[PDB]
């Protein structure tokens, strides 16, 4: 079955989609569709994304859908047929959820990757370059794969950085060593 | 890097906090000594006892 399997409900919907849209062979049509279809429900904010919530029908939702595809019928097909299942199921407001899954799902078959660089301020950008190099040229970005390295604003972790991704990170920050520090001088 | 910026803090800017051992004597019970040598008393001295004893008890055994 396709590489990467996102388990949990809404990814299991995720998984279908990527899984039968990678043997249509057809995932950047798919992913094409699913970012505009994304993009004119955040650009419907209101009148349909703040009626993503249940109380409508089977047939009120079915609606709902018509309208979907009367925004641009540029939708890929199989995204068409998800959202008649969608309806069907009756659950839509986990559907740009599904649709970011599918995104983790689709990107994943690129091979791009994403990390963080949390931290307590945005750090020099020659320090993210610095990083970005170093991952690719570690063993940890395997190649055949890319690095969205984003370093993130997090005051809460005080200075330091951690390095994130593919599940492996290595914190050198000032508030752990700080911790391990107070801890030691507690004997 | 952090644990040399805390390891000198820490130890140049206060190595040890204060004591004194004169507040210390207040909370520990103080050496203080017997009272007394003392010398037994003499028991039974001299035949004030005896004499009395004999003519007390000038009991025979039977």
């Amino acid at each position: 079955p396709p590489p990467v399997r996102l388990f949990g409900v809404e990814g299991t919907y995720a998984t279908a989609l990527y899984q039968a849209a990678a043997k249509n062979s057809s995932i950047d049509a798919a992913f094409q569709s699913l970012q505009k279809v994304e993009s004119t429900v955040k650009k419907n904010p209101k009148l349909g994304h703040l009626l993503l919530n249940p109380a409508l029908s089977l047939k009120d939702r079915n609606s709902v859908i018509d309208a979907i595809v009367e925004t641009h019928k540029n939708l890929d097909g199989y995204v068409v047929n998800l959202l008649k299942v969608l309806s069907e199921n009756n659950r839509l407001g986990c559907f740009e959820k599904i649709a970011s899954d599918f995104g983790v799902l689709n990107d994943a078959h690129n091979g791009l990757l994403k990390g963080t660089v949390t931290s307590a301020e945005p750090l020099d950008p020659k320090s993210f370059k610095r990083i970005e190099k170093a991952l690719s040229a570690s063993k940890l970005v395997g190649q055949g794969k890319s690095l969205k390295l984003e370093n993130v604003v997090k005051p809460e972790i005080k200075g330091g950085l951690i390095v994130e991704l593919g599940d492996k990170t290595v914190d050198l920050s000032i508030s752990t060593k700080i911790q391990k520090l107070n801890k030691v001088l507690e004997d | 890097n952090v644990i040399q910026d805390l390891y000198l803090r820490e130890l140049k800017d206060t190595k040890l906090a204060p004591s004194t051992l004169q507040d210390a004597e207040g909370n520990v019970k103080p050496w203080n000594p017997p009272q007394k040598p003392n010398l037994p008393e003499l028991e039974l001295q001299g035949p004030e006892a005896l004499k009395a004893y004999t003519e007390q008890n000038v009991e025979t055994a039977h």
